[PDB]
């Protein structure tokens, strides 16, 4: 397989023109969303995004609230301090980030563990791999990281990372695990296309596939062909599999000389496929 | 730093098949800052369609999907329209069938 | 589970 993640995705956003900010907190587990909060709807909350973690009881739903409705406020202070920092007016909206989670090892233990921040899309603090220290990017980040060491910020991360973390995601896999821990092949096959010179374009699709990581490549005579082949971004089908496609134009009567090579976890072995009409 | 311009990609969940009930989707990624306009179009009007909950990518850039139901025909066109800092002028993307 | 300690910057 690979190895399994939770994960909590946060944006802050600085709004002058109204004395306040909006605060976007969203978890997933892999690929899976299954939680939300938004700090501008009325009586806000934690609310579920996947059926698996509906079962979860009342207490589950107050204590998350509790503590992503306190990190929302204490962003909103991030916002002013780091507005300070940098000497910007007052006036303008700015956006802080904020990405932190755990891996989980084939033994059940943490593998990983980050904590890190970015200020109008550049990265400003992290947590380094130890999970005992800290990297600043700028001066001002600085005067951030010696609040955290005098805090020893560090200590609670880790023992969050490496226990609460872990401990929850092992729960969520078990509670999704019909849809979670199921690989799921891509259907595929080659289309062609005329084109606007006299070349044909060839696409090799991948449709329907979870989880979202695959190789789509083309070749000819064992010759891979990427350096003239456009690769799209893998994309949602929105039912919770992924589709992604590869193109590149070949002269007209040799279309039967490319093949197409598809790998993905679900796969027995790596497919190869060519235009079979 | 400097903003970064959305990509669109305009497509549907399964094999487009004249007459039968679908779904269209409209993927907007790698932008920054966050403040974007994304409208699925029927025959260039605006549709009612559904927004995913803002997210971002491992670089900080941010992703949105918006979808809604639709049985496609002989007849009416699809597109999706994007607004954002870094476009001077609306972007806007054709449905086709082969993309 | 949603962290419980956010630290001021």
């Amino acid at each position: 397989m690979g190895p399994h993640s939770l994960s909590y995705f946060s944006t802050a956003v600085s709004r002058p023109d109204r004395g306040d900010s909006r605060f976007i907190a969203v978890g997933y587990v892999d690929d899976t969303q299954f939680v939300r909060f938004d700090s501008d709807a009325p009586n806000p909350r934690m609310e579920p995004r996947a059926p698996w973690i509906q079962q979860e009881g009342q207490e589950y739903w107050d204590r998350n609230t509790r503590n992503v409705m306190g990190s929302a406020q204490i962003n909103r202070v991030n916002l002013k301090t780091l507005r300070g920092y940098y000497n910007q007016s007052e006036a303008g909206s700015h956006t802080l980030q904020w990405m932190y989670g755990c891996y989980l090892g084939p033994d059940g233990l943490l593998l990983r563990g980050y904590d890190q921040f970015a200020y109008d899309g550049a990265d400003y603090l992290a947590l380094n791999e130890d999970l005992r220290s800290w990297t600043a990017a700028d001066m001002a980040a600085q005067i951030s990281k010696r609040k955290w060491e005098a805090a020893d910020a560090a200590e609670h991360w880790r023992s969050y990372l490496q226990g609460t973390c872990v401990e929850s995601l092992r729960r969520y896999l078990q509670m999704g695990k019909d849809t979670l821990q199921r690989a799921e092949p891509p259907k595929t096959h080659v289309t062609r296309h005329p084109s606007s010179d006299l070349g044909v374009t060839l696409r090799c699709w991948a449709l329907g596939f979870h989880p979202k990581e695959i190789s789509l490549t083309w070749q000819r005579e064992g010759q891979d062909q990427s350096q003239d082949m456009e690769l799209v971004e893998t994309r949602p089908s929105g039912d919770g599999t992924f589709q992604k496609w590869a193109a590149l134009v070949v002269p007209p009567g040799e279309e039967q000389s490319y093949t197409c090579h598809v790998q993905h976890e679900g796969l027995q072995e790596p497919l190869t496929l060519r235009w079979d009409p | 730093m400097v903003a970064r311009p959305p990509k669109v990609q305009v497509y549907s969940r399964h094999p487009a098949e004249n007459g039968k009930p679908n779904y269209l989707n409209c993927y907007v990624s790698g932008f920054h800052p966050p403040q974007i306009e994304i409208d699925l179009l029927k025959n260039g009007e605006k549709m009612n369609a559904e927004q995913s909950d803002l997210s971002f990518s491992k670089d900080w850039s941010f992703y949105l999907l918006v979808h809604t139901e639709f049985t496609p025909n002989a007849v009416d066109q699809y597109s999706c329209r994007v607004k954002h800092v870094t476009l001077d002028k609306p972007k806007i993307v054709k449905w086709d069938r082969d993309h | 589970e949603f962290e419980d300690l956010t630290f001021l910057a």
